[PDB]
This record gives structure tokens, sequence and C-alpha cells, in this order.
RNA sequence: GUAUAAGCAAUUAUACAGCGAAACUGCGAAUGGCUCAUUAAAUCAGUUAUCGUUUAUUUGAUAGUACCUUACUACAUGGAU
RNA sequence: CUAUCAACUUUCGACGGCUGGGUAUUGGCCAGCCGUGGUGACAACGGGUAAGGGUUAGGGCUCGGAGAAGGAGCCUGAGAAACGGCUACUACAUCCAAGGAAGGGCAGGCGCGCAAAUUACCCAAUCCCGACACGGGGAGGUAGUGACAA
């Protein structure tokens, strides 16, 4: 366990030490043949085999909070960790490196992921209910719970009909692809394929709510965020022309305000009715931001920011002041938080999946109680 | 020696200066003997290039260490791919301005040498040896690599290289 | 034709994909204020 | 699309063309010697090697992207009739653009490594004949 | 589930077949390696005959051949420019074979001014095609990948020169 | 919680019955490998500080280092871990182990005394225990007895006398057959190896020279035919 | 573990050795072109009785095959392997007969010292050196530069070097070691190329029977020059 | 290959020497054979090819690779179990 | 064998060619780009289920898919998708001090209350596997019953 910042401490309790680790073969050879003096006390892991030896893609904790599903790269697989028993429940291999999954049930008993070789794979604990090829490539994955329907964005322009751009949506009770929700992306070359060209033609992020009204918000590469309403099956809004490709989309706890962000590193907190921004922040460097979620220390509200320049900044919403900043020392591809408090699980490029602990945003979760006492022992050490 | 180089670099890092502070991870991997050739092209041509503000602070330490790695006989193979390509891969990536300090640590006693005076030949210098016949060979192989990697940019360093090569040449021509 | 490996949305009812999840309506708003909201965006 | 090339020949020098003979008593056509098309399933341009069986026959369908189908007829011996019967088969072969292609002609093919699910043969010699459509028959 | 057999597909005459046999270990095909840009992450796979092939998943540098002059140097890899097969590899920066990718130019520039001596990109045998000279003034050349990164563990290759260089510039303009 | 207390520097160990968990309250919420003072344990433990190195809870489950749960956890154990030995090679087995945290539900606490005090525990600190075996390789004998280049380890090896059967005969000595001892048999093996190398290289030389002269003779006879 | 009838018809077994037959171990000669040492010792020569007796002969250094001690019992010895037994002072040689079976030939040291081996292929090995591969899988480094494919070589067998060679010739007498006309000592009088696979030779015996055998199945033995003693 | 079994059995030059349980190390188990919904030139047979491939074991050959700024040096190599 | 099977394939790409991925390698085997195919009254396709070759007097003799309680995923090795192991889910089931912990075959008898061939002995021969002359082998051979016959 380390501590990175001065004023408000974060705690890298599990994580890769070096930006260029050696091959694990050479590491085990030097460990079993050489003499070494490691920090036996403070260095540990908290859940068993929380690594992938190549890279990682996404982490999600269930609404029951007992299961951590995580997908990673070599022999492209997904680990399911039971978090009460602090170990691997299992790990199941797949056909290619996963893009993005969601849990459907409150447990891990139903999963779906959009997967790099243009597939959607539906997973049970029994095995794998069979895959559906989406026609065109995909970027994200969202779930309409009230009318159970998976919706994925697509890059590129459609085959026939209009040339807007498409969001592929299939219901689970009905079973078929209903109709692609048509989102304009822009103009493309008439001379190309049917998968698009290299420069543009991409819808990126789809975001919905699951306790409020739930306006299906999409976001596409010419600086455009769109809004669709369920039970209308048609467009409501087109707004937010920016310079950067929209990579962030997340509602707040109330169900009104939106936190979007662009590929240059600029975030805008919008209201759903005011065209002028409630908040703007131009931070980091020119590497594109990835993921932003709202998180409430039990009284206040604050916001995440995670960007591939190894910058994850927790901003304030009520004042806009930079509350804290973490340097994960590697590329990180996904952030999630334990829904109780405190713990940010981050899927990275490195070997080990790394998780941060904020004592000043919340407490240790209900399955690893002693983390607060370990922070206490580090406070004794300093 | 790799162990003494590691302990010496640990003492240099015990000197806690902000010019060496962002480069410590890049420094220690050069002494880790499995990642030297990859760490060289991480250091140079990387996103974390040496910043010209504290380039004046890191370069003597870095060049003494790279000199030691170019000297060391243990991990290198035989032939050219053993250690000749290592010397070439250090000198090909070094700058021509750092190359002055590189040849400064290269030529120990022959740094301040004079072969020619107002008269013809300094027989007082030539009838004396400051270096072993074992040691001049690695010097000449290194300067061959320096010249073959520099080209024209030897022009600011003409005054000492020719004295070194001429001294070793005429000591050989006396020893035939 | 040029459409085969999923290029064309073949609308076929899938057999094992038929009765996965029950529809769970989790919406904290009372359906009379929500349709009034979508009218009063940036245009109105 | 990418720039087609003969895989190991250094064109961009500031100081040729590789064509091997198939052998087997054959002659390289002038289009295969100097003609500037590039095809890697060509036995004179690419690295495909002809060995094994050597077959002949008459083309059914020339109209295809460098792949012709041959109707091979033979006389099978039915012992119930104690008689000879006509049996036609269809082969597929990859076509170099070196030769001049005709329909109904008698073409020599040669066996190579599997180039597709069907394509196991390449054209080597074409005999230009006035052979007709599907009504025409000759064991060949 | 990923395999290499032909028992699932229809025949040459257009017929499907039952032909049910179990998947076997010589019809084995493993999952693809989308080799991307990052620090070195290679996993070693043992294969039939006990033979190792090196599945490289994240790569930084490879040596590239400026071979009309007679050099190849280890240079880093900036970002993939174009790929003849797919657009998603161009989008997500995947290093495959026959990928045109832009690389750094510093060791080639160093070897030019070290061997000939006439500086470049800032008598008669030192001669550079002016398009390639524009690549040197940019400090970022257009290389092409000739080694399989997935099945060798390295992304090496030769630089583009002349007709192929102009062809891929026109294809970038397309 | 009975304390299995070991002094590793002396090589001794003793199990100590401890009742009155008010005495054991300072062991609570301490991970394995942590330093706790034995001063609040007893008056005879004044000045002692010791590390805790493991334990077994009720129902006898082991305690592996690096598990943050206080209760009994269900790990998946690989080959070279503690608390599990493989029944066959390549086997990963799910085993239940107690987490690192010393709670109230323990049965034995493995402790190791790192620094003593002025008082001696009568059965623990007083008895010395030598090592079972002495060193076998010559350079470890050299580093042990600090020999110079001349002093010839073969008489500086440790020895042990045993009395065999046969109704009480003479004592008998046993000596551990030094591994890294340069014998003339070893040196002759090295010489035979390099002699095989030079014999092979000279045979390659002679066969190459005779092939050169025979090939020149054959092309001379061929041009004599032409 | 093959049966006695599934054993090939050219190393003979009678109604005596049980229903089973030993398989030859992997080695220089092939499987179906082979005589194992146990069949040579106890089923052909009958210097032994049982498997354990054959083991008690083999394990002590008493049987030498091609001039080297061969210890394991089912060692393959197919064609023309000189088999030296020193306690009996004999050297046997394996040839065929006119019907197509194995034949043993007793001989002393003067003809036991050399082996007539047919060249399988000539190539350039590592180090830029030509090397020569016979049918005994003997590779000879730096050969004579005319010894091409299908030429036979007098191997020294005390150093292993080349001593003489016999060229593939129309007019050189040869021995057939395969095919439907197996084991017929006659003279190569014609050779047809058939380029594209499987060329032939036309061969006649001493007494006028022409037949066509393949150039793989042929084996050159000498023009007249019976360099190994075919049994009189 | 590794023996200081606190294992047996000894003496005429004492690291070990003979026998040698335990254990570390290397090899082994692509089968011996069982059950039952079947396989309709796809298997299978003849007949080719690998210039399109992997091969422990066998047996045969086999490897010219030093110096190259540690010298005011190094020259009976380590740690684990 | 059949036209009471004349259209079939493109309904897991159907035929190419280009580019790569993966494989030990070729290959629509798989992924991107486009072209229009491929088979069939000379019998495709579908349907029925009743699943021989070589040795030549002769008979004889020789050779000849799916599962290890059920799906799903993984590990070793030259060779397995071993089912030998692991993990999760499902389904039985055992011990316990009620906290926990290990496990998934064939053969035999009854199959009415009335019935009928040994729970035999050894690797000794032939053969196989190993650090290896010795150690280990459910092929094989030896014996016992028998008024069904002969």
């Amino acid at each position: 366990k380390l501590t990175n910042p001065g004023p408000v401490p974060v705690y890298t309790v599990a994580g890769p030490s070096t930006a260029r680790p050696l091959p694990d073969w050479l590491l085990r050879r030097r460990k079993r043949s050489a003499k070494y003096d490691p920090e036996n006390l403070n260095n540990f892991e908290l859940i068993q085999e929380f690594e992938f030896e190549e890279a990682s893609n996404c982490v999600r904790v269930s609404e029951d909070g007992n299961w951590i599903m995580s997908t990673g790269t070599y022999k492209p697989q997904f680990h399911v960790h039971n978090t009460r028993e602090l170990s691997l429940s299992f790990s199941r291999h797949t056909n290619s490196e996963n893009v993005t999954f969601l849990l459907l049930s409150q447990d891990y008993s139903k999963s779906v992921h959009l997967q790099c070789d243009r597939t959607l794979e539906f997973h049970t604990p029994m095995g794998c209910h069979y895959s559906i090829r989406i026609p065109r490539f995909g970027r994200d994955l969202a779930y309409l719970r009230q009318s159970c329907e998976v919706l994925v964005p697509a890059v590129g322009l459609s085959s026939d009909g209009s040339g807007y751009g498409e969001v592929f949506r299939l219901d689970l009770e009905r079973g078929q692809f209903l109709r692609p929700w048509q989102v304009d992306v822009g103009e493309d070359e008439p001379g190309s394929g049917l998968q698009g060209s290299i420069h543009a033609g991409a819808v990126n992020v789809a975001a919905v709510a699951e306790n409020t009204h739930g306006l299906c918000a999409f976001g596409t590469s010419i600086g455009t965020v769109e809004f669709y309403d369920p039970r209308s099956k048609s467009r409501v809004a087109v707004l937010g022309n920016q310079d950067g490709e929209i990579t962030a989309l997340d509602y707040s706890r109330d169900g009104l305000s939106l936190a979007l962000g662009t590929s240059t590193g600029q975030i805008r907190i919008f209201d759903l009715r005011n065209p002028r921004p409630l908040l703007k922040k131009d931070q980091g460097m020119g590497l594109p931001i990835k993921n932003l979620i709202h998180l409430t220390t039990p009284t206040e509200e604050r916001k995440l920011l995670s960007a591939d320049k190894r910058i994850i900044k927790i901003w304030d919403e009520q004042s806009g002041d930079l509350w804290t900043s973490v340097e994960p020392l590697v590329d990180l591809n996904f952030v999630t938080h334990v829904p109780d408090s405190g713990m940010i699980l981050t899927a990275n490029e490195g070997k080990q999946m790394h998780c941060f602990f904020i004592p000043n945003l919340g407490l240790a979760p209900r399955w690893c109680h002693f983390l607060d006492n370990l922070v206490h022992e580090m406070e004794s050490e300093k | 020696d790799i162990e003494l180089q590691k302990l010496a670099l640990k003492a240099i890092l015990t000197w806690k200066s902000e010019g060496i502070k962002p480069y410590q991870e890049h420094l220690e991997y050069l002494l880790d003997e499995a990642r030297f050739k990859n760490e060289l092209t991480v250091l140079f041509q990387g996103d974390n290039k040496i910043l010209p503000e504290h380039r004046s602070e890191v370069i003597p330490v870095l060049l003494h260490l790279l000199y030691g790695r170019a000297i060391s006989r243990k991990g290198a193979a035989s032939g050219r791919h053993g250690l000749h390509a290592t010397r070439l891969a250090i000198i090909r990536q070094l700058d021509v301005e750092d190359m002055g300090s590189f040849l400064d640590i290269g030529l120990g006693p022959l740094r301040a040498i004079r072969v020619v005076d107002e008269q013809g030949v300094r027989e007082s210098v030539f009838a004396h040896e400051p270096l072993p016949p074992r040691k001049q060979v690695g010097l000449l192989n290194m300067l061959e690599a320096v010249i073959n990697e520099l080209g024209t940019s030897v022009e600011p360093y003409m005054d000492a290289l020719v004295n070194s090569v001429l001294y070793c040449l005429v000591n050989a021509c006396r020893k035939l | 034709r040029r459409a085969s490996k999923g290029r064309k949305l073949r609308y076929t009812v899938h057999e094992k994909l038929q009765n996965f999840m029950a529809p769970e309506d989790r919406r904290s708003w009372e359906e009379h204020a929500i349709d009034r909201l979508f009218g009063t965006l940036f245009g109105q | 699309r990418a720039f087609l090339k003969q895989p190991h020949i250094f064109l961009n020098s500031k100081v040729r063309r590789w064509y091997k003979d198939v052998g087997l008593g054959f002659k390289t056509p002038k289009t295969a010697i100097e003609g500037h098309y590039i095809d890697k399933k060509c036995p004179f341009t690419g690295m495909v090697s002809i060995r094994g069986r050597i077959l002949t026959g008459r083309v059914v369908s020339t109209k295809m992207h460098r792949t012709i189908i041959i109707r091979r007829e033979y006389l099978h011996y039915i012992p119930k009739y104690n008689r000879y019967e006509k049996r036609h088969k269809n082969l597929a072969a990859h076509v170099s653009p070196a030769f001049r292609v005709e329909e109904g002609d008698m073409v020599v093919v040669g066996q190579c490594r599997p180039l597709s699910k069907t394509v196991r043969f390449n054209v080597l010699r074409v005999l230009p004949r006035t052979g007709k459509s599907v009504k025409k028959f000759q064991k060949f | 589930g990923i395999s290499r057999d032909s028992r699932h597909k229809r025949s040459h005459t257009g017929a499907k077949r039952a032909f049910y046999r179990k998947k076997r270990a010589f019809e084995l095909g493993r999952q693809p390696a989308n080799t991307r840009i990052g620090p070195k992450r290679i996993h070693i796979v043992r294969t039939r005959g006990g033979n190792h092939k090196y599945r490289a998943l994240r790569l930084d540098s490879g040596n590239f051949a400026w071979g009309s002059e007679g050099c190849t140097r280890k240079t880093r890899i900036i970002g993939v420019v174009y790929h003849p097969s797919n657009n998603e590899l161009v989008r997500t920066n995947t290093l495959t074979k026959s990928a045109v990718v832009q690389i750094d130019a510093a060791p080639f520039r160093q070897w030019y001014e070290a061997h000939y001596g006439q500086p470049l990109g800032r008598a008669a045998h030192g001669k550079v095609d002016p398009a390639l000279e524009k690549q040197f003034e940019a400090g970022r050349l257009y290389a092409i990948i000739s080694s399989r990164p997935g099945q060798s563990g390295r992304a090496d290759g030769y630089i583009l020169e002349g007709e192929e260089l102009a062809f891929y510039q026109r294809k970038l303009h397309k | 919680m009975k304390l299995n207390i070991s002094h590793p520097a002396n090589g001794s160990q003793k199990l100590i019955e401890v009742e009155d968990e008010r005495k054991l309250r300072h062991f609570y919420d301490k991970r394995m490998g942590a330093e706790v003072a034995g001063d609040p344990l007893g008056p005879e433990w004044k000045g002692y500080i010791l590390r805790i190195t493991g334990g077994n809870d009720k129902q006898g489950f082991p305690m592996k280092q690096g598990v943050i749960a206080p209760n009994r956890v269900r790990l998946l154990l690989s080959e070279g871990h503690s608390c599990y030995r493989p029944r066959r090679d390549g086997e990963r087995k799910r085993k239940s182990v107690r987490g690192c945290i010393v709670g109230p539900d323990l049965s034995v606490l493995a402790l190791s005394i790192v620094k003593q005090g002025e008082q001696d525990i009568p059965g623990l600190t007083d008895v010395v225990h030598p090592k079972r075996l002495g060193p076998k390789r010559a350079t470890k004998i050299r580093r042990f007895f600090s020999l110079s280049k001349d002093d010839d380890v073969r008489k500086y090896v440790i020895r042990r006398e045993v009395q065999p059967k046969g109704e009480g005969k003479k004592p008998y000595t046993k000596a551990p057959r030094i591994q890294r001892l340069v014998t003339p048999q070893r040196l002759q093996h090295k010489r035979h190896r390099i002699a095989l190398k030079r014999r092979q290289q000279e045979k390659v030389k002679e066969e190459a020279a005779e092939y050169a002269q025979i090939l020149a003779k054959r092309v001379a006879e061929a041009k004599a035919q032409k | 573990h093959q049966k006695r009838l599934s054993a090939p018809s050219h190393w003979l077994l009678d109604k005596l050795s049980g229903a089973y037959a030993p398989r030859p171990s992997t080695g220089p000669h092939k499987l179906r072109d082979c005589m194992p040492l146990i069949v040579f010792v106890r089923n052909r020569l009958k210097y032994a009785l049982n498997y354990r007796e054959t083991k008690a002969i083999m394990m002590q250094r008493l049987v030498k095959v091609d001039g080297k001690v061969r210890t394991d019992i089912t060692y393959p010895a197919g064609f023309m392997d000189v088999i030296t037994i020193e306690k009996t002072g004999e050297n046997f040689r394996l040839i065929y007969d006119t019907k197509g079976r194995f034949t043993v030939h007793r001989i002393t040291d003067e003809e036991a010292k050399y082996k007539l081996g047919k060249v399988k292929r000539v190539q350039l090995g590592r180090g830029g050196v030509p090397f020569l591969v016979t049918h005994d899988a003997r590779t000879i480094r730096y050969p004579d530069p005319l010894i091409k494919v299908n030429d036979t070589v007098k191997i020294d067998l005390e150093t292993g070097k080349i001593t003489d060679f016999i060229k593939f010739d129309t007019g050189a007498l040869a021995m057939i070691t395969g095919g439907r006309n197996m084991g017929r000592v006659g003279v190569i009088t014609h050779r047809e190329r058939h380029d594209g696979g499987f060329g032939i030779v036309h061969l006649k015996d001493a007494l006028d029977n022409t037949f066509a055998t393949r150039e793989s199945n042929v084996f050159v033995i000498g023009s007249e020059k019976p360099w190994i003693s075919l049994p009189k």
C-alpha cells in the first residue's frame, strides 16, 4: 500500500509497481533463484488473482455488490470474483478481446458484452447462451431495463434508407433487432465500403438512467449529443456541438444534469433545459478522457474524471475546485466505484488491476473492513 | 562492475535533486541487465525525453553509467552483436553536445595531451607511456565508433581526437 | 448477395434469446411530469 | 487496397522481374514474361509450384474472376448393363491472365497446393478449339 | 469454439452435411492478438512440437529498413496510419502485418549525416527523393510492417520508398 | 489461544498455555508479520518484542499471509503457496484458510521472538539447539570457517561419531562428501572435454584439406576431358 | 505387438514362436524392410532359445552390428549390416534371395570390413559443406564430388570414410529391393525418365527375363565385380 | 545425478568409497480394454503430393568465435528448499 | 435403392480474387473490400437404413463414430480438446462434535415361491513399458464343470 498525494490522500492498496514490469517468467526465475528482501507486511493483495498478465478492459460491481466481473486480454477472458470470499469464483475464456460488458440481473447470473469481433455474447453461470452478430461495429453497450432491450451504438453509415448513422437495439422478450435508432453522424465518402472509412463516422457513448425518467442519450464524433425518449422510439434533442469527440456521458443522482466530455480533455456539466453550460473544465493534456461518473460523499456531491494520460481527477460540482488528483502510473481503461463508498476499481493496461481508496470520500466497503485499519497503520507510519 | 555500479547509482540517488528525480525509474533499468537495450530506446525517442531545462543535471550521471555499461564484459555475447552493437547503440543515440563529456570520461590521461608543438615532434611525450597496451585498444575501438557515428559534427572536437589517434599510432610504429 | 454474416438485420425471433429478463419499471417519476419535460427543451 | 508486389524483389533502388519456369516441358508465354500484371496464385509470377497430377478438359464457364470450371467427361462401366455410360464432373482452376481465354477450348491444368476450397489447379496450356456449349460431348 | 475445420460448411455442390465429429487439437485455432501501441507486453505460447511462438499484444519499437542505403535501425512506433483490410484497426491502432505506420526518423537522420555528412530534412551519391525528404523534414517517416507481430513477437519492417511511398500517400488522400 | 512461541536465533520453541483473554487483547487486529510488544503479556516478558507468524483458528484452519478478511475465507491456492500442497502437478485447489487478522476465535498463535529482554524464559531462551547438518559445499565451508587458500577443507569438515551394533564396538565417523571440491578427476574431465574439442576441430581441418585437394584434382581431370 | 501373420513375409517365422511377433525398434532401416536382432539371433540363426537368453547375449558386449556394439534387443538391421560375433568368430551379412526373403551369409574380416551402401541424397549442409546420406542413414561429410544420387559407396566401417563408388549405369548389374519383382539379381540394361514422378528402369537377369522396376526399388551391386559375396 | 538415515556393515594411511529405506531429479499413463443415438464415396479402399506441415525416442554426422578502457582489478560461483 | 424427391446452395459464406488474423502449414478456416455465383435429368438435392479390402486351386488368414453425473471454460506433453485432473453452475450422495469436509466405474446374484458352466492358478513361454540384465503388465497360456451333441 502506498499514498500518492499530500492534502487529501488516496491509497494504492493493490497495483502494479513499475511502468515496465519484466516478463513473469523471468520474475519467477529471479525469485526462485536469487536472494530478495521484500516488504512482507505492507505489500499484499486483497482479492486472489486480481490480474490478467497482459492488460484489462472493464470492471463492474453488481447491484448486489457481491460479484466483481472483469474482462482482460491474454487468452481473452473474464474473471468473476466473489467478493465475500475474496477469491476467484471462476474465469471463463472467450473468442476475442472484450470491449464492454454489463450485468443484467442483480447477481452475476446474466451478463452481456459487446465483443471486438462484432459480436454480442450473453453469459449465464451454466455456460453461454448463443451469440448474436451485430451487423456493423460497436462502441458501447447500454440496457433499457423497463422495456428490456440492449442498445449498442455503431460506427459508420447505414447500408440503405437514410445515411444518418445507427444505434442497434434488440429486445430480450421480443428477441429480434427492433430497428436501428437513427442518429446523424455527418457526411462520408460515397466511395468506401460498408464499414466506413478511417477518418470519421462513429457514435461513441450511449447513456441512460435506471431510476429516473431515463432519456437515452447518445454521443457522436462531430461534437453532438442526442436525446431519445422511450415509448416514443423517435428523436427528442440534438445539441452540444464541440470540437472534440464526445467520450463521456453520465447522469447525476437527481435525474437532470449531464456530465459530458470531449476527446481533447474538456468536460461540460450541462442542464437538460439550459443550452449554456453549468460548468466547464479544460484540464490534463491532449490525450482523450475516458470515463466520468458522479459520486456522493454522504453529504456532498462530486465527480470523477479518468483520462488515458494516467490522470484521474475527482472534481467538485458545487464549486468546481479540483478536490483531488491521482496518477495511476500506467494507462487505465476503465473506472468503477464500489457503490457503498471509498474504493475505485480501475482496469488498466498493466498486469495487475489496480484499486484506490479514499478515506475522505467514504469508508471501507462491507467486505474488506480492515482497509480502514491499514490506512490507520500507514498514518502511524507517517 | 555491475554491483558496484548499482551501489554507486543508489548513492547518486541518495543525493536528492529534482533534476534526477523524474528519471530514477529510467536510470535503474539500465543497470537491470535484462532491459538495457529496451530502456535505451525508452530514454531516447520516448514520450519521456530528457527535458533541456535539467539536461545539465542528469547528463554527467547518465553518461558515466552508459560508459560503464559500454565497458562491462560480462553479459555481452561474442562477435560484433556482443558489445559492438551495444557501443554503437549508445553512441548512435547520444547527442553531439553530450559526446564531449562522453569522450571526456573516455580519455582519462589522454584528455590533456599535446602531440605537436611549435617544433615538430614531442619526443619527451612519446618516450613515455600513460596507458597500458591493453587499455589503448578499447579506446581506439570506442573512438572509431564515435567518429563513424558522428560524421561531420567532429568539427568542434578536432583538437583532441587527432592527438589521441596519433599518439597510439606512433607508439605502435615505435613498437614495431 | 453482399449481405450474409450479420451485415443485413435479419429480423428473426431468436429461440433461446426469447424469455431472458422480465421488464422491471424502475422510474421514480409519475409519468405526468415527464412528457411535459420533453416538450420544454431548447426549442420551446 | 494495398500495392501488389512480387514478394522479395527490390524495385526502389537508385544505382527486375522474377519469373520461374514451371518446367514439365512447358514454355512461358510472353505476357507471363513481361506483362505487368501481378498475381500471387500465378505459377509464373507467384510462388505456386505445380506437382503431381496433370489434367486436361473443356471449360464450362469462363466468366468468373480468374477461375474456370472444366466439365470432364468419361465412360463408366456399368456391369448391370455391361455398358459404357457418360459421366461428367466439374473441376475448378485458377487462371493466369497470361493466356488468351476462350470458351469451349481444351485447356491443360496442373495440380498445386490448395488455393481455395475448390481451387487446386492452375492453367498451363490452352488449345484454341471451336467447341460449343453444353450440348457438345467428347471424352477428353 | 474457435476452430479450423471445414465440417460446418457446405460442400462444393452446394450441399450441407451432418459429418459430426468432435473438435480435435490439430484443428486448433487460438484467439487473435490485436497488437497495439504501448510498452512491451508479450506472452509466449507453446505449440506442437513444443515450439514457442511469441504473441505480442502491446509493442513500442521495431527496427525498420532504409535498405536502399544499407541501414536498419530500431525506432519507435507513433500510430497506425492506414490498414488495407479493416478500418477498426486504424481506429483502435492495431499493429498487424502490411500495416502502414509512421515511425520516428532520428536514427536514420543520424546515420545519413554520419555516413554521407550532408544534413537532411532541416556530393551526388547522397540523394533523397523529395517526398521522402518531406517525411524527414516532418521527422516522422511512413514505414510498412513486414513481420507478423502476433506470431513472432516483434513489429519490424522496411520503410516505404518511391512508388509504394507515393501510392500510400495517395491512399491516405483517398 | 495457546501461544506456540519460537526463538529462531537460538533454535528453540515452546507452547505456552494462555488463559484470560484480557492479556491477549493487544494481539487483536494485528496482521501476520507485525511487531507486538510482549511487555503487556506477563512480568517475565519485560523487554521482549515479537512478530506474529501465523496461527490456526477453531476447527484447525491455517492462516495465510495476505488476506485482509478477519473471518474464514475460501481461497484458490496455486502450487508454491502456503497452506496447500499439490496432489499432482499443475493443480489449483480451492481451500478454506483463516485470514491474517488475529481475532478472538484462534486456537494457536505462532509467535517468533525477534528481540529479547533482560529476563530469560526458562525453557525457551535457555536451551541451545545446534543446526542439524553442517554445510556440504566447499565454499560454504570456506565462508563458515573463514579458511584461506591453503588450509585444505577436508580436515575442516564437520564430523559426527555414532556407535553401531555388534555389542558395543568402536565409535564411527561420518563426513558429508563435499560437492564443489576440485579433484584431479574433475580437472582431467575438463582436460578430456577440451581435448575432444581440439581433436574434433583438427579432424575437421584434415578432412577439409583433403576435400580441397581431391576437388581440385577432380576439376583438373574434368577440364582434361573438356 | 503384431501377430505372427501380420509380421512381414521376408523375415520368416514358423509355427513355433507363439501367435505374436516382436516389433522392430525405431532406427536406421525402415519398419517393413527390417530384420530385428532377436529374429536374427534366435529365430534365424538359433544361437539362443528364449527372450531372456537373447537378453543375456545382448547385454554383455558380445554382439556388434555394423562395427559398433548394439545393446537393445529389437535393434533394426535391415540390409547389408555386417554382424560380428567374436566368441564364435563369425561375421554375417544380410542379402536377399530370388524368392524375396532374408538370407544370411557367413564371412571373415576381409569382406566383413566394408559396407556397400546406396546413396539416398547429396546436399549442402551447415557450414557450406556437401554431405552425403545413404540408406543406412549414414551421413558422410566432404564426399567425392561425383557421387550423385543412386550411386553406391564402399564405406570403410572402421573410420566410416568413402573408399570406392559405383555409378548408376545402364550395363551395371543390380539387385531389386522392393516391388512385385522383389529380389532378382540382374543387369540394368535400360532406364526411362518419366519426369513428373516415378521413373522406371528396364532390367534383365543373366538368362533373359526383361522386367520394369522403379529406380527407388533398385539397388546397385556391381557391374560384374561382386564386391560382396553373393552365396554360391 | 543428489546419501551425515542419530540405517546396516568395516579397517590398515579418515572429504566420500560397500549395501542402501526416505526424499529431491529424469522417465511413464495419446492406451489395455468398457457403454451405445450412429456413421450412405464426407470417412474407407486403391492412387498421388507435401516445392504446404510438426515429430520425444532411434541411429549418423555434427559448434573457428579470442580481444574489445572494471586493472591503483578478478582467479577454489550463487542462493533456495 | 429410389423420381409419391426437380430444383438445390446464397438460411453459420454460396463461388472467387485482394489484404491480413489464427494454425505446425495451405485453405472462406476466420475478419474487412468488391465481383456474380456454384450444382443439377450424364442424375444434384432429398428420402429410405437393412453401415467391405488385401492375400487369388479352395477354404482359411489379415485389416477395418460418440462418452466417461450434464452442459461451459482451463492445465500437461513430441503426440489428447486425455476426461487424467481443476473452477463455477446444475443434479445425487457420505462423515460430523453441526462450525465444516471428501465423492461420482465395471463385474456378480435375484429378476416367480422352483434352481442347472469356476468368485481356479501363473507371467513359465510369445509380447510391452520403464534410470534399467533384476522392476512392473487383466494380452496370453494352464486347470476345473459338461448325456447338448460327437
